[PDB]
């Protein structure tokens, strides 16, 4: 069991904690949902290698352009987090993550991951988002920002129904362990 | 950690944590703010077990059999014994608030109201000009620590053994080195997540919702003293680089 680093980047409101915190749990919490994630390693076996994946979050160093690259030392994979319910996620990774991530990270692979996807058909959101000439993040936006950034791979999540969790770390693993 | 400690704080929540019949005498509103400020108690708990990890274990450990070279043990932990004097004495007001507010014939049933005045204490005067200089300090020593380490483990022998040795059992798998360094960096960036949350369900007694405002607002000065005094010391860096940045 080889150990590898996964770390998670994105706007505050990406929903990364949440999804940390559901994958290594393999629940979403019933009773309390955390409002922080400390760390986790997970063991993960992917086309038949076991591996040892370490999982940080850099919630609340977001504001601290000093403090937050300290979290980025020796990754193996990058998790680049945005909220389908929010295109104004979207837009902040080309323009603040994707340069940070190559600068500190060169050469690792990264993710796109769309997170919250169980909100792209919920009728509450697509309300909220038409007052700002807004609407939920199509599939296809997705995969062209990953396209755009040079991403590994363009994927989808919903922490709230699980769907797509375990496909996004197993893929994380795989990149990982790459060349 | 201590077992008294580590039992009173072994639940997911506050909720799962007290009886469940002094659970239905609350508000859902009261439940709310103590399942955050429980989260918020047992992360210091934890992050507290990680310090001591990190002075007993390790560097301990390391002077105690090992043969390393003066300043290399100092160098991998640095400004150890500070933070763990800091989150030792922090801890020890959160545990003592709790303490006080248990019901007469219980070791689980309490109800905390009054945090934020602890809060301001910690992150102003003494005690917050202490942590700004001693965060600064180990933050800028961070990439200094993590290189250092990592050229011991693939040079020498009697130290990988070491660390192979008392990184093995099952409890110290998120805790090698590397992880307890990053971990305590992290710490001070959860505070103000934590405290907007207990701040969201604290409405209730209009001063605690001013002093959690207050204590919310010394936190993020604190955050931002700190992150502009960090530059990352470089072992070997000429001065004309260090002049020139
Ligand atoms: C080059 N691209 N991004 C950067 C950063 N420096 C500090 C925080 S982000 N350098």
């Amino acid at each position: 069991a080889i150990r590898k680093k996964l770390v998670i980047v994105g706007d505050g409101a990406c929903g990364k904690t949440c999804l940390l915190i559901v994958f290594s749990k393999d629940q979403f919490p019933e009773v309390y949902v955390p409002t922080v994630f400390e760390n986790y390693v997970a063991d993960i076996e992917v086309d038949g290698k076991q591996v040892e994946l370490a999982l940080w979050d850099t919630a609340g160093q977001e504001d601290y352009d000093r403090l937050r690259p300290l979290s980025y030392p020796d990754t193996d994979v990058i998790l680049m987090c945005f909220s389908i319910d929010s295109p104004d996620s979207l837009e902040n990774i080309p323009e603040k993550w994707t340069p940070e991530v190559k600068h500190f990270c060169p050469n690792v692979p990264i993710i796109l991951v769309g997170n919250k996807k169980d909100l792209r058909n919920d009728e509450h959101t697509r309300r909220e988002l038409a007052k700002m000439k807004q609407e939920p993040v199509k599939p296809e936006e997705g995969r062209d920002m990953a396209n755009r950034i040079g991403a590994f791979g363009y994927m989808e999540c919903s922490a709230k129904t699980k769907d797509g969790v375990r496909e996004v770390f197993e893929m994380a693993t795989r990149a990982a362990l790459q060349a | 950690s201590m077992e008294m400690d580590e039992k009173d704080f072994a639940a997911d929540s506050w909720s799962l944590a007290v009886d469940s019949s002094f659970l239905q005498q609350h508000k859902k509103e009261v439940m709310k703010q103590q399942d955050v400020i429980y989260e918020l108690i047992q992360t210091e708990l934890h992050h507290v077990r990680t310090l001591k990890i990190m002075t007993r274990l390790f560097r301990t450990g390391m002077l105690e059999e090992l043969h390393l070279e003066p300043g290399v043990v100092q160098g991998l932990f640095p400004c150890v014994d500070e933070l763990s004097d800091i989150h030792t004495r922090f801890l020890s007001q959160l545990l003592e608030r709790r303490r006080q507010a248990l019901c007469p014939g219980s070791t689980r049933n309490f109800v905390i109201h009054r945090l934020g005045d602890l809060l301001i204490s910690q992150f102003s005067g003494p005690s917050a000009e202490q942590m700004c200089k001693t965060y600064s300090e180990f933050c800028s020593r961070h990439s200094k620590a993590l290189k250092l380490y990592k050229e011991l483990y693939a040079r020498d022998k009697r130290f990988q053994q070491f660390i192979r040795k008392v990184t093995r059992p099952a409890v110290l798998k998120r805790h090698g080195v590397q992880e307890c360094i990053l971990l305590v960096t992290q710490r001070i960036t959860k505070y103000p997540l934590l405290i907007s949350r207990i701040l969201q369900h604290s409405h209730g007694i209009e001063e605690e919702r001013q002093d959690l405002t207050t204590a919310l607002g010394l936190v993020k000065e604190l955050l931002s003293n700190v992150d502009e005094g960090i530059y990352q010391l470089e072992k070997g860096a000429r001065l004309q680089e260090i002049y020139n940045r």
